[PDB]
């Protein structure tokens, strides 16, 4: 058609605008911080799929980029991986039910696939072995969030965002 | 008992940049009348109204209210009891509720006090009831009513653990006349059941015809803090600060202008009819 | 509650697609190389810019602070690589050398200079002229499986109703703890369970706006992103041919002593 | 002559859910060059109206319905040609705008049409300047009142010329400042330029200043016509859900202590001489 139109697209113009404010605010606790961008990434994926997902972190990233700061940039490659977060998201969970194998194989692998390795490919810009070390020195966060994260995305997800998704 | 003692406020404090939605407040207020609040649009109305249910805390000064005192310092520690006592609904209140049925986000306001189960679900009827809407549809999921009802189950609520001091921002913002001497009715009739009433809004029809306090806000200054009557009977200095007179003071003015002086104090219709029986008087 | 731009008063900060262009232009020339003097020609250039700007030095680090830890890591690190490297002697292995701590200087640098056209790119400019800027980046690569007028048109909403719905949510925080609502506090499951009801207020709101934005939208003549014309219309001033001096002048030279 | 009619015709949304949602078989019509007002109770499908004149919405039956705006049946093509006689300002002007300037918002129809810049810059700065929004004209929707939101949302529509202009509650949340002058904004635009507006509004107490009212009922109309004749409606107007305007209940409330009551007699200036009158 191509696929969506308008007021499908308004309505994933307001979503990533979530995802940019979200991905700004973390809690967290005296314990850990676990900042909560990632509601915005899981959002794009199971409602509007695998590959509008793709296009909603890529551009969420340059999104942000104007308001705030990228943290560097720009890079391009950080906006890449802001992007395949949503993605995978929209494996498991698009035109899919939901249930407990969904969402916690989703949520280890973001951490894993995307976020390390992209992670561990970006401030790279140099060789890969020095970078590796910077990041197997910062991997508790991944051992322990997504953890809660599983948690969290069952509270959301089947926590009344999908049962309110209808109607309307 | 509400008092604010030199009490002024300013965003954005340690920055560049500092707008000043109040500035040196004094005054005190009658436990259980009807109080109205009115400004001009950003006057910080809206300010003073989060202010004190202690959302924000005063910059300057001293704000005792509902047996509490409201310090520049006080901390977020016991905020939670004061909060069943003084109460907001915010301008839009319909877009303030969730879950999966009416009766159970209504009580979710009275269980974050502490009710027991038994006691919120009876609670939750009892002012369910209150706000005229409805048998059928108290069991009703939340997301599906019109915005009659939308903007009912959101101010019961609020008023289910029973607020002694109640404040809301044009809570009739957006019904219609069915609507507002509906819902005006029952902030009146709570209101002579012994609890406090705060409410803004820019209608001057009701603010005249019920209100008791008025209390006038300009550049986030206190103008004019009276009955509705001292404040509206002087009509070049209403232009001045900006606000405008009630229906019933409009045209009054202008029949007395060219024409008759009655002896009022006009406010509400039924004085008005008072009023004009005396002209041929 | 904007960010960042103490952009106010000053000379430059003019036409973002080529300011943008040039800050990708930059990382790019900094990622290619090498050992000296190449290193050399572009962190004095960088350096020659951002006080070009005039800009004060205070705002530089507001941008680094995050990142000052990832670099000391790395950099001493790297100089640790287990041999690794590399010259002198003093002393194992496993231990500095003369070649080991210089490569440590030279991602001090790059991540300084990724850091600093990061900076004076976020700073000088403004939001809806840098959302002007990076279209035109996007401008080439229509003719391929792209269509730019929808992933223009979501950016340019979603800038819009970033704020707006950043305002509602802190409306519907207060609403809430209005209500009785305490967060954070909490722990763990509920910490949590009690970020929900900010949220779902905020996602139907959203539906409202989306219904109500298209609706206001169509009756205004939208019938789709083709055929349209365009009231912004950036340009370019005679100002123009100093970024192209910049990246003509510094990358001819800097590519021969590459190698 | 007379500018827009509904036929015999029905609507549901969204699309045909449970129990009846519809207007009614309605039958309505508004004379050209004459303010309407619409009124009814929450739900009474006002909105609805305004959407089918639109053509964002279509009615249910197709054979029967006729919508016909200055000369077009409606009915699935054709739609956008009546799309630019009709234009709507709405509600809540956050939620309607688009665009990053207020001169960026009201060329946005324009380049809709595929106006030339050279030409749309100038259409646009008459617009604003005609909304008195001049020199706001470089700021962003955030930093504007509600009120002069809602003066961008007219300078919108008022850029594209349109015959019929829609006003869907835009007063509805303003200062009273800000009601007054958007309705006198509108009032003005009027005269200049000759158009029809439709008024849509839960304020009575300006309905009264209209050349034609209507009802509309759960799903239907009950009376319309000159305010003159619907307001004195009383009792059963009342029960309808809606209400008396100020100058009827003064009426109301004169005869309630047995003062007289002489009739429509519905205005301002013209109450007052006749209170000189009555005085004797
Ligand atoms: N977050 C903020 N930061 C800085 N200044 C603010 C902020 N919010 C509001 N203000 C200022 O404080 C005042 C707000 O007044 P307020 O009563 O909230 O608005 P209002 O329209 O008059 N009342 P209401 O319609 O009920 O919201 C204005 O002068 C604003 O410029
Ligand atoms: N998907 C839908 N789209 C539009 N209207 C709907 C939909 N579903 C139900 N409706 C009904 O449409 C009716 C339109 O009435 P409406 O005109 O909104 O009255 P209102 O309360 O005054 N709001 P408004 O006049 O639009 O400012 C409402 O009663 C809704 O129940």
């Amino acid at each position: 058609s191509s696929k969506l139109e308008l007021r499908e697209l308004v309505l994933l113009a307001m979503v990533i605008a979530i995802k940019v404010i979200l991905g700004q605010f973390k809690v967290g606790n005296a314990t850990l911080q676990v900042g909560l961008g990632f509601i915005g990434s899981v959002m794009l994926g199971y409602l509007f799929g695998p590959w509008w997902g793709f296009a909603g972190g890529a551009l969420s990233d340059l999104v942000s980029s104007v308001i705030f700061g990228n943290l560097g940039g720009f890079f391009i490659g950080f906006t890449l991986t802001a992007a395949l977060g949503p993605m995978i998201y929209g494996f498991f969970l698009y035109k899919q039910p939901i249930q407990i194998w969904r969402v916690i194989a989703s949520v280890i692998c973001v951490t894993v696939i995307c976020n390390i390795g992209l992670n561990t490919l970006w401030v790279s810009m140099m060789y890969g072995i020095n970078f590796m070390v910077a990041l197997s020195s910062r991997i508790l966060k991944e051992m322990i969030t997504p953890w809660i994260q599983m948690v969290a995305v069952w509270f959301i997800l089947e926590g009344l965002s999908r049962v309110k998704l209808s109607r309307k | 008992a509400i008092k604010f003692e030199n009490v002024s406020y300013v965003y954005s404090p340690g920055s560049p940049l500092e707008a000043i939605g109040l500035d040196q407040l004094n005054f005190s207020l009658e436990e259980g009348k009807f109080i109205a609040l009115v400004g001009h649009t950003g006057s910080g109305k809206s300010t003073l109204m989060q202010h004190f249910n202690a959302l924000l805390k005063p910059t300057s000064g001293k704000i005792e209210i509902a047996g509490y005192t409201i310090t520049p310092e006080t901390g977020n520690k016991g905020l939670k009891d004061l909060r069943r006592k003084v109460s907001l609904a915010f301008q839009f209140s319909e877009a303030q509720l969730f879950e999966n049925t009416v009766l159970k986000d209504v009580e979710y306001g009275p269980r974050n006090f502490g009710f027991s189960e038994d006691e919120a679900r009876e609670a939750a009827l009892k002012w369910l009831k209150k706000v005229g809407l409805k048998d059928d549809l108290i069991e009703h999921s939340p997301f599906d009513l019109s915005g009659g009802q939308m903007r009912r189950v959101a101010l019961a609520g609020v008023l289910a653990y029973e607020p002694e001091i109640i404040c809301l921002d044009e809570p009739a913002a957006g019904l219609d006349p069915m609507g507002r001497l509906e819902m005006m009715q029952l902030f009146k009739d709570y209101q002579a059941a012994g609890h406090t009433v705060i409410l803004v809004t820019h209608n001057m029809d009701d603010v005249a015809d019920y209100a008791d306090d008025v209390l006038a806000l300009e550049h986030g200054r206190l103008i004019k803090h009276a009955s509705p009557k001292e404040v509206f009977k002087d009509s070049e200095w209403l232009q001045k600060h900006h606000l405008a007179e009630p229906r019933s003071a409009r045209f009054a003015a202008k029949l007395e202008a060219a024409g008759l002086k009655l002896p009022g104090q006009p406010l509400t219709m039924p004085e008005l009819a008072d009023a004009i029986k005396q002209s041929l008087k | 509650i904007g960010r960042y731009l103490p952009g106010t008063t000053f000379v430059y900060r003019v036409d973002p697609r080529a300011k943008l262009l040039t800050t990708f232009y930059f990382i790019i020339m900094i990622f290619l190389a090498n050992n000296w003097v190449s290193y050399l020609v572009i962190s004095i250039f960088g350096l020659a810019y951002v006080f070009a700007t005039g800009l004060k030095a205070r705002v530089f680090w507001d941008g680094v602070k995050p990142m000052i830890w990832m670099i000391v890591f790395t950099s001493l690190l790297q100089t640790f690589f287990m041999a690794g490297g590399k010259v002198y002697w003093h002393w194992w292995i496993f231990t500095l050398s003369s070649e080991g701590l210089i490569n440590g200087l030279y991602v001090f640098i790059r991540f300084a200079m990724i850091i600093l056209v990061s900076t004076v790119m976020t700073v000088t400019t403004k939001p809806l002229e840098i959302a002007d800027a990076m279209e035109w980046m996007l401008t080439p690569l229509k003719l391929f499986k792209v269509n730019v007028g929808m992933i223009s048109l979501v950016i340019s909403i979603a800038l819009r109703f970033v704020p707006t719905l950043f305002d509602q949510t802190v409306k519907i925080m207060n609403a809430q703890r209005s209500r009785g609502a305490d967060f954070n506090d909490g722990g763990l499951v509920k910490r949590a369970k009690s970020v929900v009801p900010m949220l779902v207020p905020l996602f139907i709101d959203s539906l409202e706006v989306a219904l109500d934005l298209s609706t206001a939208m169509e009756s205004r003549g939208y019938k789709g992103s083709e055929g349209r014309t365009r009231y912004r219309i950036l340009e370019w001033s005679k100002v123009d041919l100093i970024p192209v001096a910049y990246c003509l002048l510094l990358t001819i030279l800097m590519i021969t002593t590459r190698k | 002559g007379s500018d827009n009619i509904i036929s015999f015709d029905h609507v549901t949304f969204t699309y045909p859910d449970s129990p009846r949602p519809a207007l009614s078989d309605l039958s309505f019509a508004i004379e050209r060059g004459s303010w309407t007002a619409l009124i009814g109770h929450n739900g009474s499908g006002k909105s609805t109206v305004s959407k089918l004149i639109n053509g964002l919405l279509a009615p249910d039956d197709l054979d029967k319905s006729s919508i016909t705006v200055d000369g077009v049946k409606l009915g699935a093509d054709t739609v956008w040609e009546v799309r630019e006689k009709v234009g709507i300002v709405f509600q809540n002007p956050d939620n309607q705008f688009v665009g990053a300037t207020v001169s960026d918002d009201v060329a946005f129809g324009l380049e809709n049409r595929a106006v030339p810049r050279p030409e749309m810059l100038k259409i646009v700065a008459q617009a604003v300047a005609d909304v008195g929004m001049a020199d706001y004209a470089d700021s962003e929707p955030s930093n504007l009142s509600g009120g002069q939101k809602q003066r961008v949302a007219i300078a919108g529509i008022l850029a594209v010329k349109p015959q019929v202009i829609i006003l869907d509650e835009s007063t509805s949340m303003l200062d009273p400042e800000g009601k007054e002058q958007i309705l006198d904004l509108v009032r003005k635009i009027k005269e200049d330029n000759n158009l029809t507006v439709i008024s849509i509004t839960h304020d009575l107490e300006e309905a009264a200043g209209a050349d034609q009212v209507l009802v509309l009922d759960d799903g239907q109309l009950l009376d319309q016509g000159k305010p003159e004749e619907i307001f004195p409606k009383v009792e059963m107007l009342k029960r309808i859900g809606l209400d008396i305007p100020f100058v009827y209940r003064l009426k109301q409330l004169l005869k309630e202590r047995g003062i007289v009551l002489p009739d429509e007699i519905d205005d301002d200036e013209k109450l007052v001489q006749s209170l000189w009158q009555l005085n004797s």
